This record gives structure tokens, C-alpha cells and sequence, in this order.
């Protein structure tokens, strides 16, 4: 069981960016790409609902 | 702290393509070269 509604995407996204800060290597941008790719589904819901995407993801991330 | 600032971040990120293109034409790894551009510029203000 897991609570969806865009929560599963953002909660898996911020941890990947946190791991990249110490697991930099050559694949530092690879984790950042997957972190930004997971957040697109909340932004997709923002477009269909007609809300501001940046304000939505900024509030959820904060 | 505005949406105009978020566009300026992409303005700064997209402007780094010129040394990235130089790395690919020279065969050097772009991330290793661009990582040195970030490491030397906080002290070196110009001519680096």
C-alpha cells in the first residue's frame, strides 16, 4: 500500500538529489536527470488541473 | 526569489555550451573539463 497523488514521485525525487551530493563521480548529472524526470508527473497534473507548476512543486518540495 | 530568477538559472546553464563544445571537439571529457572551470574561477576572477 502507498499513498499516491504525486506524493510517491516527489518523495522518491528529493532523496536521489541528496545522494548525488556525496556520490558525485561522473554520474552526478545522471541522478539529477532522474530526479527531475520523476517530478514531471506532478507537473503533468498541474497542467491538466490548470495550476502553476513551479508554485506547486516548490510547495511540495519545501 | 521570483519566476524571473528561475529563468536566469536556465540562462546561466545554457550559456555553458561554448566550453562544452570545445571539450567535444578536442576529445576531452566535458564534465572533467567543466569541473575544472568551476574549481579555478572562484579565486581566478578573469583570464582563466
Amino acid at each position: 500500500v502507498v499513498y499516491g497523488g504525486g506524493a510517491a514521485e516527489v518523495t522518491m525525487s528529493l532523496a536521489v538529489s541528496e545522494e548525488a551530493d556525496k556520490q558525485r563521480g561522473i554520474d552526478q548529472y545522471a541522478f539529477r536527470g532522474f530526479a527531475q524526470a520523476l517530478d514531471t508527473i506532478p507537473m503533468t497534473l498541474a497542467e491538466n488541473s490548470g495550476l502553476d507548476p513551479i508554485g506547486t512543486l516548490s510547495t511540495l518540495k519545501s | 526569489e521570483g519566476v524571473q530568477a528561475f529563468i536566469w538559472q536556465e540562462f546561466a546553464s545554457a550559456l555553458e555550451v561554448i566550453p562544452t563544445t570545445l571539450a567535444e571537439n578536442a576529445g576531452l571529457n566535458s564534465i572533467k573539463v567543466v569541473t575544472e572551470l568551476r574549481s579555478k574561477h572562484e579565486n581566478g576572477e578573469l583570464n582563466d
